[PDB]
């Protein structure tokens, strides 16, 4: 699934990473972050696919070796601090066509508007299945990448979860 | 309030205030502003209520119980006897429950009030405690939920069997 | 580098594993196979959730086929237990009850049972 | 005595006043984070005249106000034991918790379910209080199991988090499994001594009282989270700060070591159990401060000294020093609190960043929370005359000269050591250096409702000790004649610990990598404990029931559904196959006649 | 075959934002949520529980209390052992052999 | 893969790696991101054992 | 106790004979006010049992069973009316009436002095219960259901039923008063096993005991509501009630005869809590709760203890409250998602606050937070066997850990963590189905306030 490329480049990024959890201070960190840039640029060039596939395998192993046993973890990413921290605070959108009307009279400007996108997703609909039903190979998708509207006036195909999902912090 | 025999304080023994100090002891002013703002307006609210229970004053009783003949006086299988003697005796063991209650209470306060002394001081109540419990335990431990005066005399007269069978021998 | 060495509870990493580096081209062929399958039952899932009209539960039939197989079918669980418990509590009662018959088991305030 | 019994009670119904207004919708929801806040500081008004009380003529009482319910010869009251350590410990935990309510509202501030929190918050408090002044073993369970709910629900505060809800399950886990030794404890006291009131409990004195004391034992490791059961109290990180600033200062970690220490007069006369919670405490102290020698998360760091403090606590009940473990739970509760508010402070300035690697040149950006963070951590290591020196220093000048195992004794200096470097290594990486944060400054800490209740356990952390100290009246009679080489053996290893600790964060300068060691991975996975056990045990029972003996096969194949349906199916198609032909069924009538005169002679 | 199709599913609150979740007649599901509220809570649980809490001495367990009061104070007072091992009187009793 | 024939009863119920679920990419869109699942694939037989909340195989620095 | 017969039967006519809208409104207020008279069965000495007539008496023990039992009906009404909405009348008439009909067969199974008598009242609820089952169930193997629980219990019932003529022609009364007078002690002989284990065998597949307790899960995965809650909260107990009763005549053989049961309700409660941690149908994990809560009930039976006894009725009512409430948290789910599936619907203490918390506390009761009546119930059971066995304590330790885990994973796995993307007719809660939550934990966490009335003829 993932390129040779793609697979140097991740380890590059990782390795930096770990390298800069053991290095703590700044300078220390761009000190060896240079040496370790240097170890890829000494083999960049490398033609030989099979020897640049035994160098990547054996970094593969190093890395192993030096990866710091606790790393550092930025708070919202997973495994982070702050992961998952505000999704009990998330709530999905059609639980507003729930509300009692005494709450919706509160705010009748958010609502009437809600009514306008509400109305855009019904007379969006059927053109967005027949794009997908006209794109798409006899034997069904061979991926998950989805195209963007052709026509003006036209909204991508299956668009509603994505632009209307759950602010980050939503309270 | 209640009968002082049956739950037993020793006197009272608080020593008078012997300050060695200028500065004013704060819980003596404490005690003066709890009395005036805390217990004072409480008595009179309780005064108020107790002029109106004098105005209607009416008693109830304590409920005497006849002793019935019991079971060891029941015919094999005559139930109208049997039941008489069946409920006596269940009255009884409700009654001795409380005896014993009544002693671990006794045994209880005096440990808090005795303080660090209570080993020595609590001596008696421990030693009535230990008789009590000794009583009871012979006339009803081991008879089991389904428990009977049938079942509670036939416990007595095998222990009575093996008291006269150890005297017996010696 | 000492070898990984993969447990039940800890497997080896992708990074760490021959596999990962030798894909021929029947490995790619199957790769893909599998990403179709995995694309066309994310479509039929996608045009039902983004549906405007539809209100309820997208039946999952791979879920149904969970539950189904998880509910069938009505040492732990024979007799083997229940004879080792049986000899651990008739062994210990055994030898409670010699004890108070002898009068040698301390009950001086036990009156609650 | 009326006076002091209705002052008692006051403060603990104060507390449930608030919890009655909003169970009765009755209260303005505009602030009531500040009337919670409000509530526990009259109470800790109310609170320190009864104290005041005590302190003046040691006047003590319990009051069993009413009858609950009565088992045969076991009578059950609502009891309150208004004693000694129930006098000292109020105030002690009113006045943190009046702290950590005022920080909370700033902390709290953005959280839409704010005003849960503070019920939650007040909730756990009261719970605790049940169990402090509980005078029986039931209603000391009460509390004892309230704790542990209120932690659940607290640590599992964010639960849209797996790890948030993972770990809330851990802790009741973890809690009740030393659960069952309070079981015991509550078993063995019924059947041997008729009673689960201290006061009988007391007066009967068992000498056979390994079994209840080994029960009361396994439920104090659980709580307190001493080794084989610790691994819960690092991982109630994650709750919300005010949380674990409360969970570690004044209520459930704590517990473990006041349920032994309630039960001193049972203890005392034992030296079996003494040295069982000698050595558990000392394993505890040294495992868990070599654990926070290596965490980067500054929240575990504090979770893991809690956890050594708490072994020390441990340490102390197992030299029979009972009213010293005692003491340093309240001097505990002022520096280690405001340690944990402190690194709320930095947590909040820096966006909800936890680990230290990216925090670094705080010292002047953030003064005051500088200044409580260096009195805080001088208080933990024992500087000469800070509150918490008037607890430990008495605590290793106690070790040191009483008969003890004496790889346990070594331990705990050890570990004493260990607290003056992970101490400093809090210092170092947060407060010196170079800012290593990023690069949109955010630093704030000019909040009237941070630096007032940072400030109240500032003053407590310098002067509660010597206060208490003062106060208390003496139980025993404390060891005062030993060698220069004992009585300054505390002072010296903490010097120690800090010098080492410099070296090695000064190292961490150098322009030399290095690879990592086996002790250092030891350090830094927690020994492995939760990674093997928190695997493998969850592994071996959740496959134990989703899960050949021939012995079985016999019975199971014999009494089946689906074997007595076949039996009856079967027969069902012998009796009805049948030809129809009159010739056949006469002739079983031929038959049955002859062996009916023949085997059975029914024609005699 | 000729098989009806399956219905959807109702909603309650469509047709009656109000709806109690009792009935699809306003008028009935007010009726039954007062029964139920009234019946429920105002009477059984409350004037249940008031009943339950003034009930004359369950199982006399306070006439026991005072039974034993009285029996304490008699037997002290005279000297007897405040319980005695032996229910029955051994005079009305016959051992075997 | 089914699992191999007795008297379990797994039938020819998939048997499928014996994974935690936290082994999963945690950036990709899953259909449920809590359990990192995708509408229609076959579910683990142990999966309610593999959750996030319960039992981790993933790989250990030591 | 014809003061609750009579209004018990007049709630048929007054269904078939109400407005035709008026069905539920009806039955609900009227079989609430027969639950508010139930409470003069208080009414108890504490040396006498409350005795009316040759035919009926009540006792500490059947009393608190007699009000969960009247209790219960006005809740199975709110329950079903639901589900029950497109029915055809008559149907929902038939529906209620067999409901009324099994509440007169348990008032007066719970009350009958003579044993025969309770026999064929305790016989008779299979009836009506099957009849609900079958008829009303939702899926296909709701018929396998009704065979399994029918079929268990005849093959236990009908060896009791010529144990106790037996006793009778032996003894000469079933009478339970004449039986506590007249009593004999069963001496050892192979007679003795088989009458025994006639006189206790179809109790323990009520119960149910574990290792014929497989029934149990079938019917409740297969029932509607309503038959979930009596079977859970009422029906289970007419083992145990009969247990308490039928012991007092097989002493002292109850001393040896109990192990094997004792063992396998040992070791039973900790297999079957351990299955409930992998359990993926809701209704099926709360069935094996229900199983390895009345172990400790038979148990504490089985060692007749007072303790254990207090224990045991404490258990029976707290367990009944709990069990029931479970359901019809699970039922409200069930009526949104139509699936019984755990995992389908995930953090819905997002989308239903109240609801949650309704889930709480029905958790916190299961897993016997002091002080609630589970707790007293467990506890008491716990002290008694201790002092049966030392060893046994670390069995109870274990399973009070084990029901804490799977108590709290039914909750976290259904409240917590993320909602369900897909599930999208999550509708706020009914006053309905917030009134019959609160009906069922408000009565429960009260009665800790004043345990006494639900301790029994021991107390
Ligand atoms: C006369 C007869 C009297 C009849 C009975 C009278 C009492 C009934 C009162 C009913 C009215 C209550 C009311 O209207 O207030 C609703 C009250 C406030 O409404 P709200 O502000 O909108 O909060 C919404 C959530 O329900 C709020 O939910 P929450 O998440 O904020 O928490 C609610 C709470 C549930 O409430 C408390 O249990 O759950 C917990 O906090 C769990 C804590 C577990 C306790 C742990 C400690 C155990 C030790 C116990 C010590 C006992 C002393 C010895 O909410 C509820 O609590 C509803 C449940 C009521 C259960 C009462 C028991
Ligand atoms: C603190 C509050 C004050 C207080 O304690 O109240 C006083 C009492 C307890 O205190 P008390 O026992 O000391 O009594 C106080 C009154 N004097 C002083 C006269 C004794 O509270 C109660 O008794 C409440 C009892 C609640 C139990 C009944 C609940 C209703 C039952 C409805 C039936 C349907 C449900 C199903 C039942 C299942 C089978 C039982
Ligand atoms: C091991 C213990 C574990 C307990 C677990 C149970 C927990 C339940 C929750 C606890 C709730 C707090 C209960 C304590 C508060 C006082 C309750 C009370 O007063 O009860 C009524 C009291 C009963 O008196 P008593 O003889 O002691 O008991 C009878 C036997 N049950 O009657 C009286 O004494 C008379 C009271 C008169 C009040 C006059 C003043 C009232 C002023 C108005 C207030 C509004
Ligand atoms: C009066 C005293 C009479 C004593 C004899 C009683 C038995 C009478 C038989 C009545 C039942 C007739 C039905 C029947 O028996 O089924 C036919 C069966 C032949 O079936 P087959 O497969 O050949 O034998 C298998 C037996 N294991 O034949 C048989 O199995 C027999
Ligand atoms: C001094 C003497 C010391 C005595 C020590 C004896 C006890 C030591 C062993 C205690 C039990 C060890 C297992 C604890 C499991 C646990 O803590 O749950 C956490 C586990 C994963 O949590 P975690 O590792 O923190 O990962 C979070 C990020 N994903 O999440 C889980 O998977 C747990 C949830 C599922 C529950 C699985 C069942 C656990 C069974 C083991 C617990 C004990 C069972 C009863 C036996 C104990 C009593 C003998
Ligand atoms: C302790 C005493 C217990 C007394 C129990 C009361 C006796 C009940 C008698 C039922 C006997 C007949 O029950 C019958 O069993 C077979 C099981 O093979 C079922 O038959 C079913 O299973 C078999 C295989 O298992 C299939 O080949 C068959 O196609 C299928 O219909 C019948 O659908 C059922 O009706």
């Amino acid at each position: 699934y993932l390129t040779h490329q793609q697979k140097v480049l991740r380890l590059y990024k990782r390795a930096l990473r770990h390298l800069e959890s053991w290095c703590i201070h700044r300078d220390k960190y761009r000190y060896f972050a240079c040496l370790l840039r240097a170890r890829f640029d000494e083999h960049k060039n490398e033609k030989d696919m099979v020897k640049a596939t035994q160098l990547l395998r054996e970094a593969e192993e190093e890395f192993w070796h030096g990866q710091h046993p606790q790393p550092y973890i930025f708070p919202e990413s997973p495994g982070g601090t702050s992961y998952e921290r505000y999704e009990c605070y998330k709530v999905p959108e059609w639980c507003l066509d729930d509300w009692h009307p005494s709450e919706k009279a509160m705010y009748p400007d958010y609502f009437a508007k809600r009514e306008q996108w509400k109305k855009l997703r019904r007379e969006s609909w059927e053109r967005e299945v027949k794009q997908l039903q006209e794109e798409t190979p006899v034997g069904g998708p061979r991926t998950e990448a989805l195209p963007p509207a052709r026509k003006q006036g036209d909204l991508p195909p299956l668009w509603w979860h994505i632009v209307t999902r759950p602010r980050e912090r939503p309270m | 309030s209640w009968d002082k025999d049956v739950y037993p304080e020793p006197p009272r023994r608080t020593p008078a205030p012997s300050p060695q100090t200028s500065l004013p002891n704060p819980i003596t002013y404490l005690t003066k502003a709890f009395d005036l703002l805390v217990d004072r307006p409480v008595t009179l609210v309780r005064e108020f209520i107790e002029r109106q229970h004098a105005k209607n004053k009416y008693y109830y009783y304590h409920r005497e119980f006849r002793r019935v003949p019991d079971i060891t006086e029941c015919q094999e299988k005559d139930v109208l006897c049997m039941f008489e003697a069946e409920m006596q005796w269940r009255r009884d063991y409700k009654v001795d429950q409380e005896i014993v209650n009544i002693i671990q209470e006794r045994l209880k306060a005096c440990q808090q009030r005795e303080g660090e002394s209570h080993r020595q001081n609590c001596a008696k109540e421990l030693e009535q405690f230990t008789q009590v419990v000794k009583a009871y335990q012979d006339r009803y431990h081991d008879l089991g939920a389904h428990y009977s005066a049938r079942k509670c005399l036939a416990k007595q007269k095998q222990r009575m069997l093996a008291e006269r069978k150890a005297a017996k021998e010696a | 580098f000492p070898k990984y060495e993969a447990s039940r509870l800890s497997s080896l990493p992708t990074t760490l594993d021959p596999a990962e580096y030798d894909i021929s081209s029947e490995t790619r062929k199957a790769q893909a196979e599998r990403l179709a399958i995995r694309s066309r039952l994310k479509r039929e899932y996608q045009l039902q959730y983004y549906d405007p009209s539809r209100r309820g539960v997208i039946e999952d039939p791979a879920l149904v086929r969970w539950t189904y197989a998880r509910s069938a079918n009505i040492a732990l669980f024979g007799i083997g237990p229940l004879v080792f418990w049986y000899y651990v509590f008739k062994t210990d009662r055994d030898r409670k009850e010699k004890l108070i018959q002898e009068g040698k088991l301390d009950r001086t305030f036990n009156i609650s049972y | 005595m009326n006076m002091f019994s209705s002052l008692s009670l006051v403060t603990l119904l104060l507390l449930t006043m608030p919890i009655m207004m909003m169970s009765f919708n009755t209260y303005k929801p505009s602030n009531y984070p500040l009337y919670v806040k409000t509530a526990i500081s009259y109470a800790f008004i109310t609170s320190m005249i009864p104290t005041m009380m005590f302190i003046h003529s040691g006047q003590e009482l319990i009051i069993s106000n009413w009858h609950w319910l009565t088992i045969q010869t076991l009578k059950l009251s609502l009891s309150f034991k208004m004693d000694y350590f129930s006098m000292m410990f109020i105030p002690v935990a009113l006045f943190v918790t009046w702290s950590i309510m005022e920080f909370s509202m700033w902390y709290m501030y953005s959280d839409p379910n704010i005003n849960k929190f503070f019920k939650y918050l007040l909730l756990f408090l009261i719970t605790m209080l049940i169990l402090v002044t509980a005078n029986n073993l039931f209603q000391l369970f009460i509390g004892w199991e309230g704790v542990g709910i209120m932690s659940f629900l607290l640590i599992g505060w964010w639960y849209g988090r797996a790890d948030a809800n993972t770990a809330a399950l851990q802790a009741i886990l973890y809690n009740r499994i030393g659960d069952i030794g309070f079981i015991l404890a509550m078993a063995w006291f019924l059947t041997n001594l008729n009673t689960w009131d201290l006061q009988q409990i007391f007066m009967l004195n068992p000498s056979d009282s390994n079994m209840p004391l080994i029960g009361l034992a396994l439920a104090a490791t659980g709580k307190s989270a001493q080794f084989g059961l610790h691994p819960w109290l690092p991982s109630a990180m994650e709750g919300p700060t005010p949380v674990s600033a409360l969970l570690h200062s004044s209520t459930m970690v704590v517990a473990g070591i006041f349920l032994l220490i309630r039960f001193y007069p049972l203890t005392e006369n034992n030296k079996y159990i003494q040295s069982i919670t000698l050595c558990l405490g000392a394993i505890t102290t040294l495992f868990t401060a070599m654990c926070a020698l290596t965490q980067n998360d500054i929240k575990k760091i504090i979770a893991f000294s809690t956890s050594s403090q708490l072994g020390l606590m441990m340490v102390t009940i197992g030299i029979n020093q009972p009213y010293l473990a005692f003491l340093h739970i309240c001097t505990h509760a002022f520096f280690k609190a405001m340690l944990f508010m402190c690194s709320g402070s930095i947590i909040h300035s820096l966006n909800d960043e936890q680990d230290i690697r990216k925090m670094g040149g705080l010292f002047k950006a953030m003064p005051f929370t500088t200044t409580a963070l260096i009195v805080g951590s001088l208080a933990l290591t024992g500087m000469p005359f800070l509150t918490g020196f008037y607890s430990k220093d008495l605590i290793i000048e106690a070790a040191n000269t009483s008969y003890t195992n004496a790889w346990a004794l070594l331990m705990t200096l050890i570990a004493t050591s260990f607290t003056a470097i992970y101490s400093t290594r809090i210092i170092f990486f947060a407060l010196l250096g170079q800012p290593r944060f990023p690069t949109l400054v955010n630093i704030n800490e000019n909040n009237p409702l941070l630096i007032n209740s940072i400030k109240r356990l500032l003053i407590g952390s310098l002067f509660a000790g010597y206060i208490i100290s003062n106060n208390i009246p003496p139980t025993t009679i404390p060891q005062m004649t030993m060698p220069y080489y004992l009585k300054t053996t505390a002072l010296i290893v903490t010097i120690l610990g800090f010098i080492l600790a410099l070296e090695i964060s000064n190292m961490t300068k150098n322009l030399k990598y290095h690879y990592p060691s086996n002790a250092f991975k030891f350090s830094t996975l927690l020994g492995y404990f939760p990674t093997i056990m928190h695997r493998l045990a969850p592994y071996m029972n959740l496959s134990m029931s989703q899960k050949s003996s021939l012995l079985d096969l016999i019975w199971l194949e014999a009494i089946l559904p689906k074997t007595i349906s076949l039996a009856q199916m079967k027969a069902s198609t012998l009796v009805t196959n049948q030809k129809g032909l009159i010739k056949l069924y006469f002739l079983s009538f031929l038959i049955t006649i002859l062996i009916s005169m023949i085997l059975f002679n029914f024609h005699e | 075959w000729q098989e009806d199709p399956e219905p959807e599913d109702e909603n309650l609150y469509e047709k009656n934002p109000d709806s109690h979740g009792y009935d699809k007649d306003p008028a009935v599901d007010i009726w039954n949520m007062r029964v139920v509220f009234f019946f429920g809570f105002s009477i059984v649980l409350v004037l249940g529980s008031t009943f339950v809490a003034y009930l004359p001495d369950y199982r006399m367990q306070e006439w026991a209390r005072r039974e034993a009061e009285r029996l304490v104070k008699y037997r002290e007072a005279h000297g007897l052992p405040i319980m005695e091992s032996n229910c029955f009187d051994p005079s009305k009793i016959q051992l075997p052999e | 893969e089914p699992y191999p024939d007795d008297g379990t009863g797994y039938g020819d119920y998939p048997k499928l790696p014996d994974r935690s679920q936290q082994e999963r990419d945690p950036w990709y869109d899953w259909d449920h991101p809590d359990l990192r699942l995708n509408w229609g694939e076959p579910m683990h037989w142990d999966l309610d054992m593999y959750i996030r909340n319960r039992v981790d195989t993933s790989p250990t620095p030591v | 106790m014809l003061k609750y017969i009579i209004p018990t039967i007049m709630l048929m006519p007054l269904t078939w004979l109400s407005k035709n809208n008026m069905i539920w409104v009806n039955s609900t207020a009227h079989s609430l006010l027969i639950s508010f008279t139930s409470l003069l069965l208080m009414n108890q000495f504490g040396d006498n049992s409350l005795n009316f007539s040759l035919l009926f008496f009540s006792d500490s023990l059947s009393t608190p069973l007699l009000i969960l039992t009247m209790w219960l009906l006005p809740l199975m009404l709110m329950a079903s009316q639901h589900h029950l909405s497109k029915e055809n009348l008559t149907r929902k008439k038939l529906f209620i009436t067999m409901l009324i009909s099994l509440q007169l067969f348990l008032i007066m199974t719970f009350t009958a002095m003579e044993l025969i008598l309770f026999y064929i009242l305790f016989e008779a609820t299979l009836v009506p219960t099957l009849i609900i089952i079958t008829r009303w169930g939702n899926q296909t193997e709701r018929l396998n259901a009704g065979l399994y629980f029918l079929f268990y219990t005849l093959a236990g019932s009908l060896p009791l039923l010529v144990a106790l003529i037996y006793i009778q022609n032996t003894v000469g009364s079933l009478n339970f008063l004449m039986l506590q007078y007249w009593v004999q002690p069963v001496h050892n002989s192979w007679s003795n096993v088989f009458m025994w284990l006639a006189c206790m065998m179809a109790f323990m597949v009520k119960m149910p005991l574990y290792g014929l307790h497989l029934w149990l899960p079938k019917a409740h995965v297969e029932a509607p509501i309503a038959g979930s809650m009596v079977l859970a909260a009422v029906l289970l107990k007419l083992g145990g009630y009969g247990m308490l009763r039928i012991t007092l005549i097989l002493n002292p053989m109850t001393d040896f005869m109990a192990y094997p049961f004792i063992m396998l309700s040992l070791w039973g409660m900790i297999m079957t809590s351990s299955i409930c941690l992998r359990q993926t149908d809701l209704k099926s994990l709360i069935a094996y709760s229900s199983v390895s809560h009345m172990a400790l009930v038979i148990v504490a039976i089985l060692i007749q203890t007072p303790w254990s006894y207090m224990g045991a009725t404490a258990l029976m009512i707290a367990h009944g409250l709990t069990s029931s409430m479970l359901f019809c948290l699970a039922n409200s789910n069930y009526e949104r998602i139509h699936s019984r599936t755990m995992i389908l619907a995930r953090g819905l203490q997002t989308l239903l606050p109240l609801m949650a918390t309704w889930w709480l506390l029905a958790s916190l009761t299961n897993l016997a937070l002091p002080p609630t009546i589970n707790l007293i119930g467990e506890l008491f059971v716990v002290m008694s066997t201790f002092s049966w066995s030392n060893i046994t304590i670390i069995l109870m330790g274990v399973n009070m850990v084990i029901t804490a885990l799977y108590s709290l994973y039914m909750l976290i796995m259904t409240q917590r963590g993320k909602y369900t993307y897909h599930i999208n007719n999550i509708s706020p809660s009914f006053t309905r189905e917030n009134a019959l939550m609160s009906l069922h934990i408000l009565p429960l966490l009260l009665l800790t306030l004043n345990p006494k009335i639900i301790l029994g003829p021991l107390y």
